[PDB]
């Protein structure tokens, strides 16, 4: 009883916590994304961005905290303006322009954020008069050198996506770009949630090599709990965030490494851990990194 | 002046609080709430939600607004409001002395009305009066009586 | 939406 699990388990339940935190926020099939966003935000030319096909709560999550991210390594003002509670059934230039100050940096950055998640809503809810008000105000913004806006509407959404995107190529000169959030096989869909719960913290630890070929060993046996709760994944809505859900009350519940184990090779299961013990808001979004 | 004896009870140093704090079990928290760095960090956002403009109707807006933003499920943020008789303001008190004693509500702490102090408002015995208004206060005491005959 | 309409907040000045 001199040597305590319990202080050890600890170290490794943050430690886990946070790399599928990570992993979650992490759009590794769309590598290319850190890239595209350093390039169109942390510059003084103006854009307008759409993210179609964002289908899933992980996208959306990883997008915002990648966007978010970016503008945290600008140092010049970012203004940051949420258009969704304004084109939704000069004020807004009077607004911007309130948050626009000269005497803290020459140069400021507009960013807009415009989010329609809900294709079911799929019929224009946006203010004509609201949406031409918006258009106007980013007419003005693009002839100002000093100010530059950054326009990124994110959507799965078409009779709005289109709406948009017509009267913004119509009245401004920004040329806008489409981000297309790629569509996963089901096979492609498994080898990224499989890919979620490998943890690469400590790599030069024997508990960490135990941990992960547990996981690689039980999803190529069929018949295993975990290979089995990832057949459902298959047709449960939302499986990343069910996964990720499941797996932080599996890490959060044990006392033990090997109590952590033991759920992981005999509790974790649909009868267990269900889809109604969460909240798939499709607009959810994780807390910030520290350091 | 501006001091009470009350301080040693919002004065808990969120730093020596360990990250998830062992009273903190999925039965009361959302899978979010394991994901925040530290407890300082939940406590500020906690801070941030509390400090909202809500009218004193919107109760409902604010229990959706702590599981959505802190991960607090809504029926212990229900359950925490109730013993707490609306004040925003100890808010922050519950979870600091909640996780310091790692016990689930906190027992002795003034503003936190436990079961058995319900049971002490109950009853005429001014003994029993005696021992909660010395925990309370009469302010906290007229509160409580105020909330319960239009309960 | 019983206990909730029924309970009063007492916001932060």
């Amino acid at each position: 009883k001199e040597r305590v699990d319990h202080v050890f388990y600890q170290k490794f339940k943050s430690m886990a916590l946070q790399e599928l935190g990570t992993n979650y926020l992490s759009i590794s099939y769309v590598p290319s994304l850190s890239k595209f966003l350093s390039k169109n935000l942390r510059s003084m030319k103006n854009c307008i961005v759409f993210f179609d096909k964002v289908e899933h709560i992980h996208q959306y999550a990883g997008i915002d905290r990648a966007v978010s991210e970016t503008l945290s390594l600008v140092d010049i003002n970012v203004v940051i303006i949420e258009m969704n509670d304004y084109l939704m059934k000069s004020d807004l230039m009077m607004m911007v322009m309130r948050k626009i100050n000269n005497d803290e940096s020459i140069d400021h950055i507009v960013y807009f954020k415009f989010e329609q998640l809900d294709k079911l809503s799929t019929s224009t809810i946006i203010e004509p008069s609201k949406l031409t008000e918006f258009i106007n105000v980013l007419s003005v913004l693009e002839k100002s050198n000093n100010i530059a806006f950054k326009v990124l509407i994110y959507s799965n959404n078409v009779s709005i996506s289109s709406l948009l995107s017509t009267s913004l190529k119509k009245k401004l000169n920004t040329k806008y770009t489409v981000f297309e959030m790629p569509i996963l096989t089901c096979a492609q869909e498994q080898e990224y949630l499989k890919k979620m719960i490998k943890f690469t913290f400590d790599s030069g630890s024997k508990l960490l090599q135990s941990y992960n070929s547990l996981v690689t060993c039980q999803l190529n046996n069929k018949e295993s709990n975990l290979a089995i709760f990832f057949e459902f994944l298959k047709v449960f809505p939302h499986p990343f965030t069910y996964l990720f859900n499941a797996y932080t009350e599996i890490i959060v519940q044990s006392r033990t490494f090997d109590e952590l184990l033991d759920k992981i090779r005999n509790r974790l299961t649909i009868k267990n851990y269900p889809h109604s013990a969460y909240n798939f808001k499709k607009n959810q979004r994780l807390p910030l990194k520290l350091t | 002046s501006d001091f009470s004896n009350e301080d040693i009870y919002d004065n808990i140093d969120p730093d020596t609080i360990s990250f998830p704090p062992k009273i903190a079990t999925t039965d009361l928290f959302l899978p979010l709430f394991f994901h925040f760095g530290s407890t300082r960090q939940f406590m500020d956002k906690l801070h941030e939600v509390i400090s909202g403009d809500y009218e004193p109707s919107q109760a409902e807006k604010l229990v959706q607004d702590l599981c959505d933003e802190t991960g607090i499920r809504k029926n212990f943020s229900t359950s925490i409001l109730t013993c707490l008789s609306g004040d925003l303001m100890v808010f922050p008190r519950y979870f600091l002395n909640m996780f310091k004693d790692n016990v689930n509500p906190p027992p002795n702490v003034p503003g936190i009305w436990t079961h058995d102090d319900d049971e002490s408002l109950k009853s005429n015995d001014q003994e029993q009066i005696r021992k909660l208004v010395k925990k309370h206060g009469t302010g906290r005491m007229e509160m409580r009586k105020r909330f319960f005959e239009k309960d | 939406f019983t206990v909730l309409r029924k309970l009063n907040l007492v916001p932060i000045k």
